[PDB]
């Protein structure tokens, strides 16, 4: 079904998880496809930005720091993951202007 | 049947320079002397609350080992979702 | 292609852990990599730390003549090996006869329009006749016995058996050079097994998986994939590269029409069904 | 001992967006946490939607509405575009 | 031959599940094996896990003279056991007579063109005559009484009874060696019962299921399946392996034509209907 | 039709304050309250059962959920009432 939907994320598995997560008595054929597509897309957006940060830092491997930079520097991702802690992410560099010397 | 030395007063292990480092990452330039004790109290409360829930999950599962997932669930249900420790 | 698991040891997995992974039946870095940790952990003598090291370091590494000349010209010389060509037509059009003919022509030299490879006949309808293969072999001057020796045959009784034969085909096609895979009445088991209306998606899924395995084997061995379809599914459109419509002209002479090719024109060619062969129409 | 995760799919996507970029195990763990989290949010909201409307079935419609509720702005629009395209391609 | 389902219990299916499978009407490991899971699951007191264990462990375990010589030559020696041969022709062509003849010839030694197996006559038209069987038996020098002893007979009153007799046939054919299954006026109940136009799919479905059960029994016991059809369905085309057209020559001599065989030519042979026998035409 | 906890809330009210009534708006707030706490407890119990690969929500899940959701004395008294009620019910 993933190939039929043109996806990389596993439609069958998502369907099974929907069935066994006790979300509803019945599940439509399109629901796990839609969900898988959304999960895949969001994964792609975060990985895109994190990859960008990694290259800005001249690193070829994405680490948690890059994920944190990607998320917090993007308003909508930052909104979506507003109450989420990225382990080993650190924080954005930011010093209040009043604290700097005159 | 060879238990560790009984744990006491370990909140003091959260040292003044450690709290300073945390504050620095938080962007703090200057720190009142009374902050450190205050911080300890706050931290302890936070920890207590998380660990309580975590242990509750552990107890529900009839386990004697607190798992990463126990902690993750406690944090999630306290509105402090943590990424990186599943599986 | 594969990325044999040997390469995983150079990432600094110790070789004993790679041997344990091979014991599990994982033989490439691709194979271990796109599997989760627990598969490698379940192997005796492998901890979770070694599995994490394995997965982390593993992600770093990972024209056959139809024998009708006129039809060959219609096809520009014959089937392209490595791709699926669908011939859909009525019963008695000679589909089984065409299968028998190709089962031999594949063995022909490539300069003679063959693939110089063995043939694979997967039958679902009982119509497999080694004697017809012998007739085609003598037509093209091929050893009929060698034709049967270059044809591994198995009759699929159901769709599950139909897919299961692909598993034997994948391992067996590695050991010997093949040029042709024949699936005769390929759609019949999807009609007898999947007969409901609610089961349309089910037969489509089984067919889709079957087609994906076919595409993998086609790209893997560069062999021609021939399946026959009676048109009394829309999924096949994207899957078939060349759609051929077969209809009867009375006697043994059949009319062929091209009903899809992205590159080849819609066109028709006349051919005949001769005792020896599937062969050009000779009025 | 068989443990499933989203690692290989995350990796396939990674290779799509950044062909010469890798990812640490810790970072992959954060990505897996992410996918599971969003799965839960969307599925849960869809469940609630179906319940509110006295439907026993979660369909792509519930998924879509849940996506619109949970995701901010353009992120929501883009996600809806991807899901819709995927469902229509699947149907064909 | 059969592989009685008893052997499935040694694979470690519990015996109660085997009894439930026998209740369904599956009596051999071959019978359960080449069927999907849902058949065994639908049985009361059988879960999907036990069915998966059954199918998995079950896969581990698992020419009759027409008596017209000219027709045998046309057929290359007589009916192939284990396959369905359809003879479609007008009334009074001798279909019933041919059935009576084969009911005895099946019992002939294989070297004499028999199958050395018992016969099965399923009648839907009342035309079953043990005395005709006695005449055929004396023709080939077979005991007429033994012919009736090697023929289990039952008249199907409707299509549902027609299919229900197959359930008795499957269990009974396990206990005794058979070589022939006869269904005379096989299509009449599909015409009297299913008479509507909206019911075309219904009669086709009932026939399809009937044919699938026939194919399973044919593959299970290696017996010949003979059904008679009056042609005043397209589903039968894929199902019949050899289509024979019967027409009357005046007196008792009949003309036979081959109207389908994927391997055998379209051809005709003349034969006669003699008091003793269905037997070659003797002008 | 359209369900609410109104009659049960009123019975309880009559238990604790026999001569006290309640306005329509206040009753609406009590109904909102009961539905809210129902959802919180049932949801936590559902997750408890899922985490532990159990298909059944039992009184033990309810109790643990109560311990997670309710503060201090409220949690202790609620646990006491649930246990008492189940014990009275069982016999």
């Amino acid at each position: 079904r993933s190939s039929r939907a043109g996806l990389q994320f596993p439609v069958g598995r998502v369907h099974r998880l929907l069935r066994k997560g006790n979300y509803s008595e019945r599940v439509g054929a399109g629901a796990p496809v839609y969900l898988a597509a959304v999960l895949e897309y969001l994964t792609a957006e975060i990985l895109e930005l994190a990859g960008n940060a990694a290259r800005d830092n001249k690193k070829t491997r994405i680490i948690p720091r890059h994920l944190q930079l990607a998320i917090r520097n993007d308003e909508e991702l930052n909104k979506l993951l507003g109450r989420v802690t990225i382990a080993q992410g650190g924080v954005l560099p930011n010093i209040q202007a009043v604290l700097l010397p005159k | 049947k060879r238990h560790r030395k009984v744990l006491r007063d370990n909140i003091q292990g959260i040292t003044k320079p450690a709290i300073r480092r945390l504050a620095r990452r938080g962007g703090v330039k200057r720190i009142s002397g009374l902050i450190y004790e205050e911080t300890r109290g706050v931290l302890k409360v936070f920890l207590e609350n998380v660990i309580r829930d975590a242990v509750t999950y552990t107890e529900h599962a009839k386990r004697k080992t607190v798992t990463a997932m126990d902690v993750v669930y406690a944090l999630k249900r306290q509105g402090r979702t943590l990424y990186g420790f599943g599986g | 292609g594969p990325q044999p698991i040997s390469r995983l040891e150079q990432c600094g997995i110790n070789a004993n852990d790679v041997k344990k992974l091979e014991e599990a039946g994982f033989h490439t870095v691709e194979a271990v990599a796109y599997a989760p940790k627990k598969e490698l952990i379940n192997i005796k003598g492998i901890s979770e730390a070694k599995a994490d090291k394995i997965l982390a370091e593993a992600a770093k590494l990972v024209q056959i003549t139809t024998g009708s000349k006129e039809l060959d010209k219609l096809l520009q010389g014959g089937i392209e090996t490595g791709s699926i060509t669908e011939m859909f037509g009525e019963f008695r059009t000679g589909k089984t006869q065409i299968c028998h003919t190709l089962a031999v022509t594949c063995q022909l030299p490539i300069d003679r329009g063959g693939g110089e490879g063995k043939a694979m006949y997967i039958d679902t309808e009982g119509t497999f006749r080694p004697e017809r293969l012998l007739a085609v072999a003598e037509r093209y001057g091929l050893s009929g016995s060698d034709v049967l020796d270059n044809v591994a045959y198995a009759r699929a009784f159901n769709t599950d058996h139909q897919t299961q034969l692909l598993y034997q085909a994948s391992a067996m096609m590695v050991e010997s050079r093949y040029a042709l895979l024949i699936v005769d009445s390929a759609t019949a088991l999807y009609r007898t097994d999947y007969s409901g209306r609610g089961e349309l998606s089910a037969r489509q899924m089984h067919l889709a998986r079957f087609l994906r395995m076919l595409l993998r084997l086609a790209d893997e061995f560069g062999v021609a994939v021939v399946i026959t379809n009676q048109v009394v599914g829309n999924i096949i459109a994207h899957a078939s590269t060349t759609r051929l419509y077969l209809r009867k002209g009375r006697g043994e002479t059949r009319i062929c029409k091209i009903y899809d090719s992205p590159c080849l024109p819609e066109a028709e060619a006349m051919f005949a069904i001769n005792a020896d062969g599937v062969g050009d129409a000779k009025d | 001992s068989r443990k499933e995760s989203y690692s290989i799919y995350v990796y396939k996507v990674l290779k799509q967006v950044h062909p010469d970029t890798g990812i640490s195990s810790k970072a992959m763990g954060i990505m897996n946490s992410f996918v599971n989290d969003i799965f839960e949010r969307i599925a849960g909201e869809a469940s609630r939607l179906a319940h509110y409307n006295k439907r026993s079935t979660i369909t792509s419609r519930e998924i879509q509405t849940a996506v619109r509720l949970l995701l901010p702005g353009e992120l929501a629009k883009h996600a809806v575009s991807e899901g819709t395209k995927a469902v229509t391609k699947y149907t064909s």
